């Protein structure tokens, strides 16, 4: 579960 | 890009004193989704890598000391030190972490107060050695003013120059708090042999009028 | 202790490709993801890419895409950006910061950078030139002499007064480039007498030409 990046 | 403005470029302070220092943006920070706007201050020192002090613009970093306040909140920011200390001169920057660009703010930073002082300029021929391979850099140092805002201002002959000057500056120094200037203006051999004075004027928030040192060949 | 470590940042032409490794330890690489960040010269630093804790979601700025790509080592457990096509404007230290997953907090944990420098100039010795007054007594009666090093790139050169014997008096002003080569200049200062009775010499050392100079100031 590769997580987007919180500023994306 | 949400650009963030940093200012002052710099900031004066004595010691003890509360200090604010801000940033803004074009667009928000705040998202609702989590409930924060999210600008992050940063402290940098020569050598070191920035560090984080307020994340989420207020809230502050495990380890950074409790004058450290954080604030501001859409669009225009705030970063307050209650009682700076020598510890704390630095340089200091925010940033948009809520949206990829991750943008920063240009810096500001602190230096302190210290009592008025002007420069000792001491002006410096070619050494000859230069002369003798065809190039003439005259050496105007310029040292232990305080403020840093000084004007210096070449002339040859009584005549204004401009092209040729390099310039180098320090930075506020730590024993006495002074500034450094180093005005230099490099001619070839030929232009400098069809003239005769040379003149490095110099102004500051102490010269009354303007310092000024020539030489003279 | 978390710990990133960067290398790579070498001095290779414009047009050329660079690639840069940070390593990470005190977390879990694969739990976060890290990003990459240059501060230039006259400081400002400005986020080059971001990926995330196993990869797909890669990200840059405009400035970066195309030539820049951001990669992830699990097992290796190494940061790599792979810089290509370089740009004069691209010069920056590039420290590989991460990403704060769980608190979101920005950069707290930064590598000690890696030092890209882009220039198609090249290998230039110094010239040590020195700077006697045709005699000025500056304060109480001092004199104050000086060295300026003219013309000579990469960086560093280093600058001394009787080999660092004479620490005081002297101010050193910063490098700054004039011919895309670069001029440093310092003050030693001495109460006259000093000058010219005892010796006052500049040393200059400028490592990427093997130059050490040395250059006494004097009268005749």
């Amino acid at each position: 579960y590769d997580v987007p990046d919180y500023a994306s | 890009d949400i650009v963030m403005t940093q200012s002052p470029s710099s900031l004066t302070v004595t010691a003890g004193e509360k200090v604010t220092m801000s940033c803004t943006s074009s667009q928000s920070l705040f998202n609702s989704g989590k409930q924060k706007n999210y600008l992050t201050w940063y402290q940098q020192k020569p050598g070191q890598p920035p560090k984080v002090l307020i994340y989420w613009a207020s809230t502050r970093e495990s380890g950074v000391p409790d004058r450290f306040t954080g604030s501001g909140s859409g669009t225009d920011f705030t970063l307050t030190i209650s009682s700076v200390q020598a510890e704390d001169l630095a340089v200091y920057y925010c940033q948009n972490d809520y949206s990829n660009p991750l943008t920063f703010g240009g810096g500001t930073k602190l230096e302190l107060k210290r009592a008025d002082a002007a420069p000792t300029v001491s002006i410096f021929p070619p050494s000859s050695e230069q002369l003798t391979s065809g190039g003439a850099s005259v050496v105007c140092f310029l040292n232990n003013f305080y403020p840093k805002d000084i004007n210096v201002k070449w002339k040859i002959d009584g005549s204004e120059r401009q092209n040729g000057v390099l310039n180098s500056w320090t930075d506020q120094d730590s024993k006495d708090s002074t500034y450094s200037m180093s005005s230099t203006l490099t001619l070839t051999k030929d232009e400098y042999e069809r003239h005769n004075s040379y003149t490095c004027e110099a102004t500051h928030k102490t010269s009354t009028s303007p310092i000024v040192k020539s030489f003279n060949r | 202790e978390v710990q990133l470590v960067e290398s790579g940042g070498d001095l290779v032409k414009p047009g050329g490709s660079l690639k840069l490794s940070c390593a990470a330890s005190g977390f879990s690489f694969s739990s976060y993801g890290m990003s990459w960040v240059r501060q230039t010269p006259d400081k400002r630093l400005e986020w080059v890419a971001t990926i995330s804790n196993g990869g797909g979601y890669t990200y840059y700025p405009d400035s970066v895409k195309g030539r820049f790509t951001i990669s992830r080592d699990n097992a290796k457990n190494t940061l790599y950006l792979q810089m290509s096509s370089l740009k004069s404007e691209d010069s920056a230290m590039y420290y590989c910061a991460r990403r704060e997953r769980y608190d979101e907090n920005g950069f707290a944990y930064w590598g000690q950078g890696t030092l890209v420098t882009v220039s198609a100039a090249k290998t230039t010795a110094p010239s040590v030139y020195p700077l006697a007054p045709v005699c000025g007594d500056t304060t109480g009666s001092s004199v104050t002499l000086g060295c300026l090093v003219k013309g000579y790139f990469p960086e560093p050169v280093t600058l001394t007064w009787n080999s660092g014997s004479l620490s005081s008096g002297v101010h050193t002003f910063p490098a700054v480039l004039q011919s895309d080569l670069y001029t440093l200049s310092s003050s030693v200062t001495v109460t006259s007498s000093t000058w010219p009775s005892q010796s006052i010499t500049c040393n200059v050392a400028h490592p990427a030409s093997s130059t050490k100079v040395d250059k006494k100031i004097e009268p005749r």
